[PDB]
């Protein structure tokens, strides 16, 4: 699952 | 201003293999995160919020990745690893909102 950020 | 508007969080670290733990303070800035010692309450490191690639908050610890495998991930014990992720996941929305 983990989670990311909008920071592309 | 090594401590102005920055929220410090008491997180514990795992030294080499000591069954023990080492308290540490973590300053979350609006555009960067800093490693603050709990012993000296001084800033030990500084990081950019745009450097964090991902993270994982669990009811026991918090983990972050700068995307630099070589540097390796940085995880510590945090009873509120969630808020630290909500406070962080919250600043990332305020810096990108003004960048539009």
């Amino acid at each position: 699952s983990w989670v990311y950020s909008p920071l592309h | 201003l090594k401590t102005y508007g920055v929220s410090f969080f008491l997180v514990k670290e795992k030294m080499k293999g000591k069954n023990k733990l080492v308290p540490r303070l973590l300053g979350i800035t609006k555009e960067c995160v800093m490693r603050v010692d709990e012993k000296t309450k001084e800033v030990i490191q500084e990081w950019s919020l745009t450097n964090i690639k991902r993270w994982a908050a669990s009811p026991k610890s918090f983990t972050l990745d700068f995307g630099d495998y070589q540097d390796g991930y940085y995880s510590v014990q945090t009873t509120e690893g969630e808020q630290i992720a909500q406070l962080i996941a919250g600043y990332i929305d305020i810096i990108l909102k003004k960048k539009k």
